[PDB]
């Protein structure tokens, strides 16, 4: 009597994990996008 | 809307090729805030012959079958935090409302449609386990299902 | 972007040649934006290199031209889209972030950079009582230099 429940909850849980995921993975890609235009323009900076 | 599923696809466009394996359909249908099971997915891809035939999906394939299957899909964003109350009743039989991580684990990877160690891992990545090793359900509930 | 007179500002013996774990900075002194896995990825496409110990311009300037696309992006970008990607950060859309949210990004993901790096970076920078910093200006006032 508790099967349906639980698939619903994993369901929820799959989608849950994607997201988390996905948005983790944004955060790496905005930190590294970041940190790249800081050592270009650090570099620059300090060569000229 | 579309501009934040557009970069959702993006990111998953690793080979920035336009299109994206059928395979991550349903990861990407999870991703921008559905929680379809992947009977649903393998339905909505069968149904059609031309996503049935493919490869990868472009986004405007993808915006296609969303359509398509709008209403099915919506309905995989209705679930209440009741609606999973007694599944953990079966772990906590004198309603203290928290279960030990080793129960979560239990039920999600014995019971119904199996999630495995991994998903499991990541899972309890976002949740709270106090340093007794147990968790809220009612808080755990809330938070996969926020959105 | 490939220039002669930065390689030989590079060149400090004027050897004719500069250490391959220099070409990060060359391409960066040059006008390109790569992140350090892009510059290992790029030495690492071309076998001949795989027991180079220097590189001479006309080897640096091969791999520009063969990764010129690549490289051509990492110069796009304009302050306008790193504030948009920071919203990750930032879900309440509050334009705010907490100084300690931000110390974490920068050295806890990604290709981290040192605390050292980041305390001169918050040199200056303003925060609010509720230590959170305006993450627009702060984007703004470390590229716009």
């Amino acid at each position: 009597q508790i099967s349906q429940a639980i698939k619903y909850l994993q369901n929820n849980i799959k989608g849950f994990i994607i997201r988390q995921r996905v948005n983790d993975e944004m955060k790496v890609n905005c930190a590294t996008l970041l940190q790249a235009a800081y050592r270009g323009h650090s570099i620059r900076a300090n060569v000229f | 809307a579309t501009r934040a599923n557009k970069d959702i696809f993006t990111l998953f466009d690793k080979k920035g090729q336009g299109a994206i394996a059928k395979d991550s359909l349903g990861d990407y249908l999870r991703a921008i805030g559905y929680n379809p099971t992947n009977q649903l997915v393998q339905d909505i891809i069968n149904a059609d012959s031309s996503l049935r035939d493919a490869s990868s999906l472009t986004l405007d394939q993808i915006t296609g079958l969303i359509e398509v299957n709008e209403k099915e899909l919506d309905a995989t964003t209705k679930a209440k935090t009741e609606d999973f109350v007694k599944a953990f009743q079966v772990f906590d039989k004198e309603s203290t409302g928290k279960v030990s991580v080793g129960d979560l684990r239990y039920m999600l990877t014995g019971l119904g449609e199996k999630l495995t160690d991994a998903e499991v891992d990541e899972l309890l990545k976002g949740v709270e386990v106090d340093s007794n090793g147990e968790i809220d359900y009612k808080k755990f509930i809330e938070d996969v299902l926020r959105q």
